[PDB]
């Protein structure tokens, strides 16, 4: 349900 | 940085009746940072068990939490909520309304 | 009606002592059901809602090693946007984020999120096409740039209108008991005095769910949609919520106004008279 892949800023 | 100050309301859980037992809510929301002091009062003296929700926040990046004890409404006795933020010089009290 | 499922990131830097506090939560329309928090004692993706309690531990060892990893990634945000914006350390900032996706009544996709914000300021969020962000300040314009290079937009684009949805339903069936319900309003209302030539009649609407609900006041028979106060709908504290409106009248004409109250566990709208 929670996203795998998150991205910086 | 940019602020807002946190907005109070001071209800009760059911439609408030003498003697019968209830709960007492202050719901603040819409502030921002997150760091927030909450107390409930009886006659202006600092209620002991608040209990309080867990901190959350709507889309709009502000922050809301809701803070309840059990009471006991009567026609003497005043109630309030004590709120304190960064926003705030000095503590913002809200006495509760019965109707409101 | 329609449903929603959001997640909420939120990380605060404790300047000097103290790792920054990284919370996040997950929503399904208004309640939550699952909690991460740095300060909690178990340091797992803790539920708080009933009905998830069906996912065995696949998906709570799943989901708590992702938190873990958005806890870095927002731990590195924080001094990433601090040294673009030029800041002190010893002053604390906040990080929130949040992505998710709203389905109409039929359960099929309307749009997704994925938004991000410094001090409580818009930073970038994607736009309605789920292709262009929206920077406002140059240091979100590094970002917008960071993030096409990595085609961000494009690889998010298959969680938002594909694996956010398909929980969503599967949440919405497991929890039907919950989230599918419809609680009416009990309504009620009363008149106080509030001075010579006027008083007020305040219209209540207790104890119902969602938090979706229409109150205007109507003065035979148009809308008094100025002069009409409109407190924010509030949690009652045991799931349901409150709400009221109120109008001041001038004495004697009290009964020419009409209060109308509109909600989904009311097959007709409902109105009511002093």
């Amino acid at each position: 349900s929670l996203l795998m892949w998150i991205t910086q800023v | 940085m940019i602020q807002r100050t946190p907005k109070i309301q001071v209800y009760s859980r059911h439609p408030a009746e003498n003697g019968k037992s209830n709960f007492l809510n202050c719901y603040v929301s819409g502030f921002h940072p997150s760091d927030i002091e909450v107390d409930l009062l009886k006659n202006g003296e600092r209620i002991e068990k608040v209990e309080h929700s867990d901190l959350s926040f709507s889309k709009d990046w502000s922050f809301y939490l809701l803070y309840y004890t059990e009471f006991t409404p009567t026609e003497k006795d005043e109630y309030a909520c004590r709120v304190n933020h960064v926003t705030l010089s000095q503590p913002k009290i809200v006495k509760w309304d019965r109707d409101m | 009606g329609s449903h929603s499922m959001r997640y909420f990131f939120t990380s605060v830097s404790r300047p000097g002592r103290g790792e920054p506090r990284f919370i996040a939560v997950g929503y399904v329309d208004d309640t939550q059901f699952v909690r991460f928090d740095s300060d909690a004692a178990s340091q797992r993706m803790e539920p708080r809602a009933p009905w998830i309690e069906q996912e065995g531990p696949e998906y709570w060892d799943g989901e708590t090693r992702k938190v873990k990893a958005h806890s870095q990634t927002h731990r590195v945000d924080l001094g990433t946007l601090r040294g673009c914006y030029n800041q002190s350390e010893a002053g604390s900032h906040t990080v929130q984020r949040m992505y998710g996706c709203d389905v109409g009544s039929d359960w099929r996709f309307l749009r997704g999120y994925h938004q991000y914000a410094y001090d409580g300021k818009d930073y970038i969020a994607l736009k309605e096409d789920l292709r262009s962000w929206t920077a406002a300040d140059m240091c979100a314009q590094t970002t917008k740039h960071k993030w096409e290079a990595a085609h961000v937009a494009e690889q998010l684009r298959a969680y938002l209108e594909g694996t956010c949805v398909e929980w969503l339903r599967r949440y919405l069936e497991n929890g039907k008991e919950t989230l599918q319900r419809t609680d009416a309003p009990k309504t009620h209302m009363t008149h106080h005095a509030v001075s010579d030539h006027e008083a007020t009649l305040r219209c209540w609407a207790l104890s119902f769910y969602p938090a979706e609900i229409t109150l205007t006041w109507q003065r035979d028979g148009e809308d008094q949609t100025q002069d009409t106060e409109l407190v924010e709908t509030r949690p009652a504290g045991d799931g349901t919520f409150q709400k009221w409106a109120a109008v001041v009248v001038p004495s004697g004409q009290e009964q020419r106004y009409t209060c109308h109250v509109q909600h989904e566990g009311l097959p007709k709208p409902l109105t009511l008279r002093w």
